[PDB]
């Protein structure tokens, strides 16, 4: 049907690209101190991954005065094809690096809480450092067509210079919506559902140890640990506490069930790395939706007036999906007491001299 | 230099993100 040029919503999303510019540069420079300061046999299993994904978020904070310049000039790119072919490039490294930093993250939760395998394989350092390297390869691989495509064109009849996916070079004079569609769906699942679902796998097994908890006695000090049970009592081990009979004591001290305190484990590293997801999922979730209900609308037919819905609100789903890259040194300030510690240590000793 | 332009038809143009 009736389709018209792109044009600019307002002074709103050009204004909160700035400010993410700002607030990420700061922020993340700010969580890459805190990490790097912090040197030796004093840095977490974790902290490869969050110096990562600060990585990511500032080399793509650094191009959004360029996109904001873009959004208010109603889609027209004055910086030439090579600014065009590296700005588009960092949006995806960022987008695929961020969220393989997250699933590194969850999967180095899974091998420290879980423990599938013994700690003489396990390897957690090693196993950190290898993912680490592969993840920026992959980015890097992955991002590589977004490098290519990208030049600066007049798209249709329009009198604008812009910044888009040339397909012109590798398809055909038909299959021209077969490698927007083909790039764009494996983009959103090699970039999004493939990473989410390892993140949720992680947490269902991780969950699945947490739920039998501990048990510490008042009395004497003897802790009952669901995994080992009590056999010599007639408890089966793999029980939980609560499925424990009422005439069974204290194997050390002889006391009641009533004595018994329930252990909760001082988990800092999961509680950090939930917020991250939990946020990251709120802030790519609309941006991959209606990307995904624009491919599955011209191919399904879907009516016209929901096509112009989906566009309406496409500047503000990538608005708030940017928004995430100043996001997390915030989560770090407000939920990880080490990044709160470390940062209030260079603000007493680094002013004074 | 930058000039602001009315709207004018075409195809359907995949997301400029
Ligand atoms: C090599 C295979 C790479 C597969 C991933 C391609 C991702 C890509 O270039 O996506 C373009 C993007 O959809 C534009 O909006
Ligand atoms: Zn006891």
């Amino acid at each position: 049907c009736e389709y018209t040029d792109w044009k600019s919503s307002g002074a709103l999303i050009p204004a909160i690209y700035m400010l993410v510019f700002l607030l990420g540069t700061t922020g993340n420079g700010l969580v890459l101190w805190t990490v790097f300061r912090s040197s030796r046999e004093k840095r977490r299993s974790a902290d490869i991954f969050i110096a990562s994904l600060a990585v990511a978020d500032l080399t793509f904070v650094v191009t959004l005065p360029l996109w904001a310049t873009y959004t208010y000039r109603d889609y027209d790119w004055p910086f030439g094809t090579f600014f065009c072919k590296l700005s588009s490039y960092l949006i995806f490294v960022n987008m695929y690096a961020s969220a393989f930093c997250l699933t590194g993250l969850s999967f180095d939760r899974y091998l420290a809480i879980v423990r599938p395998v013994a700690n003489a394989r396990l390897r957690l350092r090693v196993s950190g450092a290898v993912a680490t390297a592969v993840l920026w390869v992959l980015a890097a691989l992955l991002a590589m067509p977004v490098m290519v495509l990208r030049t600066t064109g007049d798209l249709e009849n329009t009198n604008k210079v812009q910044c888009y996916m040339d397909y012109s070079m590798v398809a055909t004079v038909s299959s021209e919506w077969a490698w927007e569609v083909g790039l764009g769906v494996s983009s959103t699942t090699v970039g999004f559902v493939v990473p989410f679902t390892i993140m949720l796998t992680c947490y269902f097994f991780i969950a699945q140890t947490i739920a039998m908890k501990k048990y510490t006695c008042t009395v004497c000090g003897y802790i009952y640990n669901p995994e080992d049970g009590d056999p010599d009592n007639g408890v089966n081990p793999g029980t939980d506490f609560k499925d424990i009979p009422d005439d069974w004591v204290c194997p050390l001290c002889g006391v009641g069930k009533d004595q018994f305190e329930e252990v909760e484990e001082r988990r800092r590293l999961l509680s950090i790395i939930v917020v991250l997801v939990v946020t990251f999922a709120l802030c790519k979730m609309p941006y991959h939706l209606v990307k995904t209900l624009y491919m599955l609308g011209s191919l399904l037919h879907w009516p016209c007036d929901f096509d112009l819905f989906l566009m309406n609100i496409f500047p503000y789903c990538t608005c708030i999906s940017y928004v995430n890259s100043c996001l997390n040194p915030f989560l770090y300030a407000f939920f990880d007491p080490r990044f709160r510690q470390a940062c209030t240590s260079m603000l007493l000793m680094g002013q004074s001299r | 230099k930058f000039r602001r332009q009315r709207p004018r038809a075409e195809h359907k143009k995949x997301l400029p993100f």
